[PDB]
């Protein structure tokens, strides 16, 4: 029973769910007498396609819009491989069994009427996986529960997210860059790689193997005159020396080894860097934000909240939170439309240069001996 | 009337898009255009045709 309006909601539980009855279909690893195990999988193909579960009211294209529009875009992610391991040191005399499985993403679309809810479509999305693991010796008996489970549930902090359906600067006339910083994500968890849970003793790890060199840049202009993605890049590229936009070869891991009495819950994002391209003149008069990729972020939750109650939030207003260092570091840069005229001889004192209609012009010179001119 | 029996539509419409390629060096050879000249012949003769 749900304390909101009438009509139709997008609602998110987020990320941490398993399945029931999917333990131990990925398999096992026994590891004895002071060994080390690693066990893992890489999020790519055959295994990150979304279970849908509709209802005549929502069928899977009204899901998957609905989602998409204001959750993470899966589908674009489908195809841009995620790798992740747990590691798990056995001790000096005993076995250890460690079994995997997989953790999904919930989302559900809902009708609300009188407040209480009367249809439910279900979204699971593959996100990352889940090692259970214990220390045994043989006749043991263990409980059902560790291997079986009857329902789904929420390993990880439960929510409710939903939405409802419907200075002075002294600087001269020109052209500017201004770097803001690196660390930037997107509102709603739109950016987010994913989430794992380590146990007592364990080490996980998330790696972007950049088995595929694509990437996601986001552009947004206040005047699609004068200014465009190509536009945009080249000054880039003028300005920092930018030479890849779309691509990149390089590759960031988080790894954290959870203490031996407590859990441990890592979430990896990827972030962005912002550059702004304004064209101060006597007074901001256009800008531009271009986000380049950067190497991701981590944040680390030491345990879970104890559980207390499921309390429902609105999703934030779409926009974007830095988590980086703040800095600001700006170039200028040379206007296209002005010609520049190159001086083939080096310039000594007392020299004359003729001017050579009413338009702007560059002329590029350097000095023969240090000095004041 | 049963060539085409075999593809299945709805699988191909899941596929994903190709979004990075692997390129071949040499997959372009060269074009050549094909030049052909007309001839004409007159055959004279008194039984019209």
């Amino acid at each position: 029973t749900i304390d909101l309006a009438d009509g139709n909601y997008v609602v998110s539980r987020g990320d941490g769910w398993i399945l029931s009855r999917q333990n131990q279909i990925l398999g096992g690893s026994v590891i004895s007498n002071g060994s080390t195990g690693i066990v893992g999988d890489l999020r790519v193909n055959d295994n990150a396609i979304p279970y849908y579960y509709p209802t005549p009211s929502f069928n899977e294209e009204y899901i998957k819009n609905n989602i998409q529009t204001v959750f993470a875009n899966f589908t674009e992610a489908n195809q841009i491989p995620i790798g992740f391991e747990f590691s798990k040191t056995a001790p000096s005399n005993k076995n250890l069994y460690m079994y995997l499985q997989y953790t999904y993403i919930r989302y559900e679309i809902i009708k609300v009427l009188q407040h209480e809810i009367i249809e439910r479509a279900v979204l699971y999305v593959p996100s990352l996986g889940y090692v259970k693991s214990i220390e045994f010796n043989p006749g043991e008996k263990i409980n059902k529960d560790f291997y079986f489970l009857t329902n789904d549930k929420c390993i990880l902090n439960e929510q409710f997210l939903y939405k409802k359906i419907l200075r002075v600067l002294p600087y001269s006339n020109g052209l500017y860059v201004i770097n803001k910083g690196d660390g930037y994500i997107r509102t709603n968890d739109k950016d987010l790689i994913g989430t794992l849970l380590i146990e007592a003793g364990s080490s996980g790890s998330i790696i972007q193997p950049r088995l595929r060199n694509t990437t996601r840049p986001l552009f947004t202009t206040s005047n699609d005159a004068k200014f465009s993605q190509q536009y945009t890049e080249e000054r880039l590229k003028d300005a920092f020396n930018v030479q890849l936009f779309n691509t990149s070869t390089s590759l960031f891991k988080f790894v954290e080894e959870a203490p031996s009495n407590k859990n441990i819950c890592i979430k990896a994002y990827n972030t962005y860097e912002k550059y702004e391209l304004i064209d101060y003149q006597n007074s901001i008069v256009n800008k531009a934000e271009y986000y380049l990729p950067s190497l991701g972020y981590c944040e680390v939750t030491n345990a879970p909240s104890p559980e207390s109650e499921v309390v429902k939030t609105q999703v934030a207003e779409d926009g974007f939170i830095q988590n980086g260092p703040e800095e600001e570091i700006v170039v200028g840069v040379i206007d296209p439309s002005e010609n520049i005229q190159e001086i083939n001889t080096a310039i000594s004192d007392n020299y004359t240069y003729n001017i050579p209609n009413n338009n702007p012009f560059y002329i590029l010179f350097t000095v023969n001996t240090t000095g004041i001119y | 009337d049963s060539s085409l029996d075999n593809v299945n539509i709805g699988v191909i419409d899941n596929i994903p898009e190709i979004i990075d390629v692997n390129p071949y060096k040499e997959n372009c050879d060269k074009f050549s255009p094909v030049q052909k000249i007309t001839s004409t012949r007159e055959i004279n003769t008194n039984i019209p045709w």
